[PDB]
């Protein structure tokens, strides 16, 4: 999951 | 302790009326008088503020409600019910669709929920039906504008234009008479001005009515800017004002 | 991410830089970190985007209920407490790294919110893996008593420093500024200082160059 | 962290430092660790951020509801409310808690509460990563009964050491002082503290 | 007629036992008034202890539910008493999950709202008890909020309560409708007090002493009840007018 | 009609006749009674002597709540016990989360409360007893008599069951004789004398006198049975007065 | 022991002048062993298109449930459900399992029928929404199809030049990555029109 | 207790009947006519609406015909707010079944499912009954077209021509009149208008007072389509039969 | 009348008569009887039959070495509020190594039976207890009925025409209460005051069951030729 | 467990399945039939876990066999390899999946088609003109991408089975006791006795 | 996390  | 109530308290009699539905019928017909009009280009629902005491403040009481940005309510019956049944309303619109679609419901689905609630309080152990009967005005963009009415065994219909409580035989008489498919909104509001003095007794003028519309976006009513596809809300409160506007133009 | 909010005069401002990751690889180029939680309140997050997107939407949502019911508009402390609670009650396992902002009937306000679910006051506040760049040009620049162009500048300018310097960061500049008694203003793609330069070459091909085995027309209707 | 609460003539003063700590870099160098629970009942923090501000809006929201029921709540009956939240979820807890409050029969009270949820009643309580590194000072500076100003300065003294020496203590100063003529809160910047 | 027992309608759309939760109402005999000034909120209850052996100071039925929120009951006092404790709740658990306090009218629509359940859920019976809630709201000032048996409530620019309501009620229309505003346009909650006692006296047509009498004032930040000398203060300056 | 054969209905006037119907079993049983005093209040009743057979001394009425509450009842006495069960409950769980032992107006209204959820329900009957209690706290001493209906208050003296009439003027004379207050050890012999005048209206079987005190000086704000000499020496007093 | 990486395949979508498409290869493989050659990874709800990458059991489990939760959207609301709709729907069903999610990632493609815009989307496998203008890619070879779409990819094509686009994207990325390919199908996409096509590709 | 104010839903009388099952049934005679017939090309449904008020909005209207799923519908005689409970319940039944088997459900399955729902509202639990009859029309590869009705009691039986609702008693004798196996779906059509021509309560039947579908093989090829007729369909399938 | 429907209903007088229904089942019991000295407590119970083919019903159950009753009225309901007892008994023993007050168990049935009494579904207990022990403060003996009233007297009797016994041991208490040290003593006054509720019957070897309990004696039950003794 | 294969002709699907059950260093049986009839034209072939496998197996078997009751008819080879595909995929996210691997061999009526369905633990299903499971596959499905067409006799499909079991027995490491060999077709399953 |  992809992060910020 | 706890309800042990667990067994239907609205039942079948042998002529095959179910008594608690028809008695709450009853309590919506002692009801004040409410209506909608569906215009080309809008809705109005409209009803009588009548007061309790004229040392209460009756725009505490909010009679039409907003249930989506889209979607209004009013009712004929009995008010604490209505007020929870908007609650309810307002929190399903949320939970059983903008949580899951990103967007409010369409206008018959809401209205199709608020049913089943409605249903369930007729079939459900330990509870009464609702005793009242809604009037749902809306838009959404697939189905354009429409008018439901929410009845307490949890059926619902379309209509062009109806009303509810007290003076509603009269009341749906007189609308018979005025409405085509060719009204513009505001031709619909004068209508539904004319169709409520029937049957208010007392003082007739914004402080005594209660009228809001679904009509045109209102980017105004937003609070924000800067998404250009978010236009702002089809539904609109009319003020004390704006009602006194139209009744010199009676 | 780099994102900051920055206090001014009469309301608040924050800010965010565009770019998503998976490991080193720029997932998105051009996401929005800016969230509205209700009309006059904003947040930016860092962290897990699914996170981010998913506490944003279903404290707003809350809210939206919860300002319907008491007739009021909504609080930023309301939306502050609903965040911090429901995130300290997943113990950080929602990887939500929030500044909230916005105005209300009590005034304009500014908050973080880390995923354990503390949160700080502030006039100026970053999070982010470009916090310390944008934290660095805040503790720089930052004064009491702002404007509201000095305020964006300052915030645009903290939200550069992580573009440029931060690999967790890039692309553009979204703001949102929400002043007392006006509408909030969101500013998408505020800056774009990284548009790509012109390519050397088309690689349109020629068409049949693909080599076919089969065609068929497929079925949508009904 | 660094915080201390010390009992004095008039009533109680709490002091902290104002530096959160996300590893070595400080996440916020202007922290309010000192905490209102009650009009006159406030508590210092120390250990997990998140922790202390949880158990902290429970145990206010607790003693809002007592104090609809029953009237003010004693100062020992809010540090039993953090006990019984910190001993009761001490696995899942990193919490250091100083509770100290103004009574107008009972004065000046401070209870601190250490990792494990043990209560502790004492006229002056230290704690936070930085107290280690005043113990001896401490120990060695109060008495009982020192008048405001005296309280003041001892509190003043001591935290600008464990700031000095603590990496993970910083910023400013803050205190608050709690007697029958109500709450003040004092704050005290480095450039005044550190040079004591 | 077992519609008449439990909260189902009748053949004419009633509910008999919200209707008899109505008259139970008026089982203690005591009046209550509500004014608003333009800094306080001001409500006054007949205090009538009959028993010479009662404790006098543990009779009232008058409520702090938190800080800023007043109420006061007419009906029997252990309704009375469930109905203050769940506000008080309420009130705690309000300002815990949102983060600012309760204001009147919300937690007059909680309580209606618990109200209407009790008179469309059979197994609880309404209580039998009419809510009357005071304060002044930080976003709406003064404010009377009143909840019945039926789940309705509604705002009030002042209001009464009891047998002798309606006496009260017509006396204070007609002073409305002669000042020509809202409220009582007074600046200390002193003189507001002065006059809820005084317009109590005229529409009831008796005299009060300082043990008759209970009074809840309603400011920005407390709402507080007065002693029996804060009252006899006020009678003593009402007969010298 | 039939509105009072089903816990918490209305009737037509707004009463709950259940409630009212527990209150016959109230004024069927023993005299109890309760006098606040200068630091402290004192509790006695009344216990019909049935046969010979009955172990004098050894069946108890009184009951301690904590350590500082005494409670005495009229009218089913296991309704009593129920309650008192349920007190003790409410008085740990207080004392457990807040330390100091439970204040005397809290507790009560904890009976109260527990007493009124108990006419909210047709699946459950309201208690059989009105009950007399308090004790000493940080605020002084305070005595409450709780009824059926859940309705309670605090009292200078209280007084139920058969002979409260008699009592509860006898209690009036007190108050109106002794308006700067009444001593500890006063009020332990006036209570033996009350329940001897009261013992007039139950007088078949001749009975077995039961006190108990708290005072902040006489018992350190604890709850004490009274025996010995100084139960003697009021049963004592109390024959004095009817002679 | 990653799930994401058992079975391999890929997914790439495109927009064009009026149009999407959208690509998958045919591979089903358990680790190095190749088992399917005609495992298709993209599926239709009316005209809404949905591509998934990933562990081939929640592929299929997905491609069931989305039918599902479309058929009883068209039963209620009397219309076929909408691109953005759609997105929507797959972001919330995803994040519902948040703590034990379908090892997938997901892509969707299609033209809204009342406004004609054309739409692509992609997601992570616990539901966040990546919209994009030009391409969005998915799977084993992911890497590949990010630097093949990026060089290749220009705004506005005619649908039979993005068919050439798209496909020279999905075939030079699976023949660098060992558990993608075994054949390929590109959708071009057009208003109300769609052409599947077989593409001819090494079967190594 | 709360025993006084039970009504015995699920009870026999001393005949062996169950009173909430018949009351159903006689609150259901009161309802507008539903009309399925089945022909070896197709399926009609029609259905009286119960009486207009003229200021209704007919044309986004549904009170009597409702979709379950693409190969099978339901015509409605009770209240309709029962029948939408029961409609929704079948419509997932539908999709678990074609999930689970990745085949549409078999028409009787289905409509045993919902039968075996009302039955358990008649045997236990202390509620009332759905005051609903249901006429299925549907189509699958086992039986093709099949008509089905299922009442109060959760009993069901399948039909070549059914009625429900109000004067089932004469409308049954009309059908079985006219009615012949080898028909049509055009001639079916007019068999349904004609009998609630003649079985009406109202002075003439109009486009307005109706709802009607047809189910035919009537696509393209070997496959199965449902049509739910406009308002406007209506009245040109009235006048086509000489009814206006 | 109107008011017997169930428990959780009062009468207009204050009256409970599923729990006075309840305790007539008593009065239909086989009669029993309870008296004590200071050093033993002695329960005599008269064993009722159904016919001359029968057993004769049991009537007392030990509880636990120091404590045991005897019943009157509906037996399972014995065999539950007995079974009862020997758990707290028990309860006491495992947990405070202490054996468990003859007033405590009182108070423990009391509160037991009170709470079937005021709730709706329930019933009363049908059946009296006459409950004796030896414990920390000597000998003891109890009363229990199903309204939940417990009572500790020197002696007592429960069934149908108790009031003979009742009335034996009301003139007899100065003598019985001080046969101390002397256990065939304390029994043949238990013997005596039963006979004065028997009519047309007397006492025969399978008809008479007697128990004692005391300073060191374990609670121990009596049937058979073990009373022939008595007779 | 270890080997199962299947091969779908032109008219059949023929599934072999290993005789062996092995544990530790003990060989149990050599007769071991790894296969339960679901209806009278489907056939399931299982390896995996021990335990898991037959318990699995019979309660599949039990619940075709409860539809085939209930409704009078037979489930479609397609309908029950969804079933079963549920089943697994419902299992793999359970406190204790199913490890167990089948293959599906049916003949379809209504189509007149054979259907060979492989299904893994995870649910993982493929439709495949022939199919294995284990480590089997390895060698066989090379094997019948060579040799295998799809008008294929059942005769000529049992040839290019005794393929498959001869590359088996000369390269697998383990002794699996040769195979059972089952054929469905439009008159049911049979067992050939001979292999 | 942050630590005071
Ligand atoms: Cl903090
Ligand atoms: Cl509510
Ligand atoms: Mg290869």
């Amino acid at each position: 999951a992809p992060a910020x | 302790m706890t309800d042990r109530y667990s067994f239907s308290l609205t039942t079948f009699s042998p002529s095959g009326k179910l008594g608690q539905i028809d008695y709450a019928l009853t309590a919506v017909k002692q009801g004040v008088t409410s209506l909608g009009i569906k215009a080309t280009n809008g809705v109005v629902i409209a009803t009588e503020k009548k007061s309790s005491s004229p040392l209460a403040m009756s725009e505490t009481l909010s009679k039409v409600s907003l249930l989506t940005p889209d979607i209004g309510a009013v009712y004929s019956g009995m008010g604490p019910d209505y007020r929870v049944l908007v609650d309810k309303s307002r929190k399903v619109a949320h939970t059983s669709y903008k949580r899951i679609y990103g967007e409010y419901p369409p206008t018959k689905l809401l209205v199709s929920e608020v049913a089943k609630i409605m249903q369930e309080a007729t079939q459900s152990g330990g509870v009464r039906p609702f005793g009242v009967s809604l009037l749902i005005a809306g838009h959404d963009e697939f189905n354009g504008f429409s008018l439901y009415q929410v009845d307490p065994s949890g059926s619902y219909f379309p209509w062009k234009a109806t009303a509810i409580g007290k003076g509603s035989v009269a009341a749906k008489t007189f609308l018979e008479k005025r409405w085509n498919d060719e009204l513009e909104l505001e031709d619909a509001i004068h209508i539904a001005l004319l169709t409520l003095k029937e049957s208010v007794e007392g003082e007739f003028n914004g402080d005594t009515i209660e009228l809001a519309i679904i009509g045109d976006e209102n980017p105004d009513l937003l609070g924000y800017t800067g998404i250009p596809t978010d236009k702002g809300p089809r539904f609109r409160k009319l003020t004390s004002q704006e009602i006194n506007d139209r009744l010199e133009a009676l | 991410t780099t994102i900051v909010g920055v206090k001014f005069n009469n309301g608040v401002v924050i800010a965010a830089d565009t770019r998503s990751t998976q490991g080193p690889i720029v997932a998105d180029k051009n996401c929005a970190k800016l969230h509205r939680i209700s009309p006059k309140i904003w947040c930016a997050g860092a962290g897990t985007a699914a996170d981010t997107e998913a506490v944003t939407q279903l404290i707003g949502s809350n809210i939206e209920l919860h300002s319907l019911y008491t007739s009021r508009e909504p609080r930023v402390v309301s939306a502050l407490q609903m965040l911090k609670q429901h995130l300290f009650k997943y113990q950080g396992h929602i990887g939500a790294y929030l500044i909230v902002a916005g105005v209300d009937p009590t005034g304009s306000h500014l908050f973080s919110i880390h995923a354990h679910g503390s949160t700080d006051v502030g006039y100026y506040l970053s999070l982010g893996s470009g916090s310390l760049a944008a934290m660095a040009v805040l503790e720089s620049h930052w004064k009491q008593d702002l404007t509201k162009e000095e305020a964006i500048k300052l915030a645009s300018d903290a939200i550069q420093a992580g573009i440029w310097n931060d690999l967790g960061s890039g692309s553009n500049v979204d703001v949102c500024v929400m002043e007392i008694g006006k509408d909030a203003e969101y500013l998408r793609n505020y800056l774009t200082p990284n548009v790509r330069e012109e390519k050397q070459k088309s690689y349109k091909f020629p068409r049949g160059t693909t080599a076919v085995l089969k065609e068929s027309i497929v079925n949508i209707c009904d | 962290t660094s915080i201390m609460a010390v009992t004095f003539k008039d009533g109680v003063i709490l002091g902290a430092d104002s530096r959160t700590t996300t590893g070595a870099y400080i996440a916020n160098r202007v922290t309010d660790k000192l905490t209102r629970v009650h009009d006159k009942i406030w508590c210092c923090r120390s250990g997990s951020a998140a922790d202390t501000q949880a158990i902290a809006d429970i145990v206010q929201y607790h003693l809002e509801l007592y104090t609809s029921q029953y009237g003010t709540p004693s100062t020992e009956t809010a540090a039993s409310v953090f006990k019984e939240l910190c001993y009761e979820n001490k696995d899942n807890l990193t919490a250091g808690i100083i509770v100290a409050g103004y009574d107008d029969k009972n004065k000046g009270e401070v209870y601190t509460i250490p990792l494990g949820g043990s209560v502790h009643k004492l006229p002056y309580a230290i704690a936070g990563s930085g107290s280690t590194f005043i113990y001896g000072y401490c120990d060695k500076n109060f008495r009982e009964n020192m008048s405001k100003e005296e309280t003041v300065d001892f509190i003043k003294h001591s935290l600008s050491q464990a700031i000095k020496w603590d990496g993970s203590s910083g910023g400013v100063i803050r205190m608050v002082v709690l007697t029958a003529a109500g709450v003040e809160r004092l704050i005290f910047y480095p450039d005044e503290y550190e040079q004591l | 007629g077992y519609d008449r027992h439990i909260t189902i309608f009748s053949p004419e759309g009633r509910l008999y036992q919200v209707e008899y939760a109505f008259k139970a109402t008026n089982q203690t005999n005591i009046n209550s008034l509500a004014v608003r000034g333009k800094d306080c909120t001001v409500v006054i209850s007949q205090k009538k202890v009959p028993d010479k052996l009662l404790d006098p100071t543990t009779v009232s039925y008058i409520f702090c539910i938190s800080r800023t929120i007043g109420m006061v009951v007419n009906g029997p006092i252990p309704d009375a008493r469930n109905a203050a404790l769940r506000a008080k709740a309420e009130a705690a658990e309000f300002r815990y999950k949102y983060g600012y306090d309760m204001p009147c009218d919300v937690l007059a629509k909680r309580m209606a709202n618990l109200s209407q359940i009790y008179t469309q859920r059979a197994y609880m019976r309404p209580l039998g008890v009419i809510l009357t809630f005071v304060s002044v709201d930080e976003e709406l000032g003064p404010s009377i909020y009143k909840t019945d048996p039926a789940g309705y409530y509604v705002g009030y620019k002042a209001t009464a309560t009891g047998p002798k309501q309606q006496e009260i009620t017509t006396n204070l229309e007609n002073h409305f409708k002669k000042s020509k505003i809202d409220h009582i346009n007074e600046e200390s909650w002193e003189k507001v007090v002065e006059f809820a006692i005084t317009h109590m006296i005229d529409a009831l047509g008796t005299e009060f002493s300082k043990n008759d009498l209970e009074v809840g004032v309603a400011t920005k930040d407390k709402f507080f009840t007065l002693s029996a000398e804060n009252i006899e203060e006020r009678l003593v300056a009402i007969a010298e007018q | 009609t039939g509105y009072d054969l089903s816990n918490s209905v209305f009737s037509p006037d707004g009463r709950n006749f259940q409630v009212e119907y527990a209150v016959k079993a109230v004024e069927n049983g023993t005299t109890s009674i309760g006098i606040k005093c200068n630091d402290g209040v004192v509790f006695a009743v009344e216990k019909l002597i049935t046969s010979k057979l009955l172990v004098p001394q050894k069946n108890v009425k009184i009951q301690v709540v904590d350590r500082h509450i005494g409670c005495v009842y009229s009218g089913l006495i296991p309704d009593g016990r129920h309650l008192v069960n349920r007190g003790r409950e409410e008085a740990a769980s207080f004392k457990k989360l807040y330390k100091t032992p439970i204040p005397i107006p809290a507790f009560a209204d904890r009976l109260g409360q527990y007493v009124q959820a108990h006419t909210l329900y047709n699946s459950v009957r309201p208690f059989g007893v009105s009950t007399i209690f308090g004790g000493v706290d940080k605020n002084g001493a305070h005595l409450y008599m709780l009824e059926p209906s859940g309705s309670y208050w605090g009292y200078k003296g209280a007084a139920t069951g058969k002979g409260r009439q008699s009592a509860k003027a006898e209690l009036e004379k007190l108050v109106d004789h002794h308006p700067e207050g009444l001593s500890a050890r006063e009020a332990v012999k006036q209570a033996a004398k009350i329940i001897y005048l009261a013992h007039e209206d139950n007088k078949e079987k001749d009975f077995e006198l039961e006190i108990s005190w708290c005072s902040l000086s006489e018992t350190n704000g604890l709850h004490k049975f009274v025996k010995g000499d100084l139960l003697q020496e009021a049963i004592d007093f109390a024959q004095k007065e009817i002679n | 022991s990653d799930p994401s990486s058992i079975n391999g395949g890929i997914v790439v979508a495109m927009t064009g002048k009026d149009c999407v498409a959208i690509a998958c290869d045919l591979r089903l493989g358990s680790q190095s062993l190749g088992v399917s050659n005609k495992f298709e990874k993209i599926f239709h709800y009316g005209h809404v298109f949905l591509g998934i990458t990933g562990l081939a059991t929640d592929v299929t489990t997905l491609n069931e449930m989305f039918r599902y939760k479309t058929n009883l959207y068209k039963l209620k609301e009397e219309r076929a459900i909408e691109p953005e709709t759609f997105t929507q729907l797959v972001s919330s069903s995803l994040y519902e399992r948040r703590f034990g999610p379908y090892f997938v990632g997901p892509v969707v493609a299609g033209i809204n029928s009342k406004s004609g815009k054309p739409f692509i989307a992609g997601f992570d496998l616990i539901g966040c929404i990546d919209e994009a203008k030009d391409f969005i890619v998915s799977g084993t070879a992911s890497d590949q199809l990010f630097g093949m779409c990026e060089s290749l990819y220009e705004p506005n094509l005619e649908p039979e030049d993005l068919f050439e686009t798209i496909s020279q994207a999905l075939l030079n990325a699976a023949d660098r990555d060992a558990l993608s390919g075994w054949g390929a199908v590109v959708y071009i996409i057009k208003k109300d029109e769609v052409v599947k096509r077989y593409l001819k590709m090494r079967q190594d | 207790g709360s025993r006084r104010y039970d009504s015995r839903t699920t009870i026999f009388s001393p005949e062996g009947r169950l009173y909430q099952v018949e009351y159903a049934l006689e609150s259901i005679s009161h309802a507008g006519t539903a009309i399925g017939i089945m022909a070896s090309d197709g399926i009609v449904l029609a259905a009286e609406r119960k009486v207009t008020s003229t200021l209704l909005e007919q044309d986004t209207s549904t009170e009597k015909l409702y979709k379950l799923n693409d190969k099978i519908a339901v015509a409605v005689a009770g209240l309709t707010a029962d029948a939408e409970i029961l409609i929704n319940t079948a419509r997932i039944h539908a999709q678990n079944y074609l999930k689970t088997y990745n085949e549409d459900i078999p028409v009787e399955i289905l409509v045993r499912r919902l039968s075996d729902i009302k039955q358990g509202y008649t045997q236990h639990g202390g509620l009332r009954p759905f005051g609903v009859s249901f006429i299925y029309a549907g189509y699958d590869d086992r039986y093709g077209y099949q008509l089905y009705t299922s009442n109060p009691s959760g009993n069901y039986t399948g039909w070549k021509a059914i009625s429900v609702g109000a004067n089932t008693s004469a409308a049954q004798t009309l059908l079985q009149m006219d009615y012949k196996d080898d028909m049509k779906v055009d001639d079916a059509i007019e068999l349904a208008l004609k009998t609630l021509s003649k079985t009406t309560d109202s002075s003439a039947l109009t486009y307005d007072r109706l709802e009607f579908a047809t189910i035919r093989k009537g696509a393209n090829d070997g496959e199965v389509y449902q049509k739910i007729f406009k308002p406007q369909e209506i009245k040109d399938i009235l006048v086509k039969t000489g009814i206006t | 009348n109107n008011y017997d429907g169930d428990t959780v209903t009062f009468s207009p007088t204050g009256r409970l008569f599923q729990v006075e229904y309840a305790l007539e089942a008593i009065k239909q019991g086989s009669v029993t009887v309870g008296l004590r000295s200071n050093t033993h407590a002695v329960l005599v119970a008269l064993k009722r039959n159904a016919d001359e083919l029968s057993s004769y019903q049991k009537k007392i159950i030990k509880c636990d070495e120091h404590m045991g009753l005897s019943l009157a009225g509906l037996a399972p309901d014995a065999r539950v509020l007995s079974n009862y007892l020997r758990q707290q008994c028990n309860y006491s023993s495992l947990v405070f190594n202490r054996k468990l007050a003859v007033e405590r168990a009182g108070h423990l049935l009391c509160d037991k039976a009170q709470k079937n009494t005021q709730s709706y579904g329930g019933r009363p207990y049908g059946v009296g207890l006459l409950i004796i022990g030896y414990d920390k403060s000597g000998a003891h003996l109890l009363e229990f009925q199903p309204s939940g009233n417990v009572t500790e007297l020197y002696g007592t009797a429960i069934g149908a025409r108790s009031q003979g016994a009742k009335t034996y041991l009301e003139r007899t208490l100065d003598t019985f209460i001080k046969i101390d040290g002397n256990p065939d003593e304390l029994i043949k006054a238990g013997v005596e005051a039963i006979s004065q509720s028997l009519r047309d019957e007397s006492l025969t070897v399978d008809n008479l069951s007697i128990a004692i309990v005391g300073k060191d004696t374990p609670f121990t039950i009596y049937d058979g030729e073990a009373v022939a003794k008595y007779i | 467990m270890d080997i199962i294969l299947g091969i779908r002709v032109q008219d059949s699907v023929i599934l072999a399945s290993s005789k062996a059950v092995t544990r530790g260093i003990s060989v149990l049986k050599d007769s071991d039939d790894k296969t339960r009839q679901l209806s009278p034209h489907t056939l399931m072939s299982f390896a995996g876990e021990a335990g898991d496998t037959v318990q699995f197996a019979e309660y599949i078997q039990a619940n075709i066999q409860l539809y085939s009751i209930r409704e009078d008819y037979e489930l479609s080879p397609q309908a029950v390899s969804s079933f079963v595909r549920q089943e697994l995929a419902k299992s793999i996210r359970s406190r204790r999946p199913y490890q167990v691997n089948v293959l599906i061999g049916g003949y379809d009526k209504k189509k007149n088609k054979p259907e060979l369905y492989q299904i893994d633990y995870l649910g993982t299903k493929v439709e495949l003109p022939y199919g294995a499971h284990g480590y089997s596959g390895f060698y066989t499905f090379s094997l019948l991408d060579h040799h295998y067409r799809p008008d294929m006799t059942t005769e000529e499909g049992l040839d290019l089975l005794k393929l498959c079991v001869q590359e088996l027995e000369k390269r697998m490491p383990m002794d699996f006791k040769g195979v059972i060999v089952k054929i469905v077709d439009k008159d049911g399953i049979r067992q050939v006795d001979d292999f």
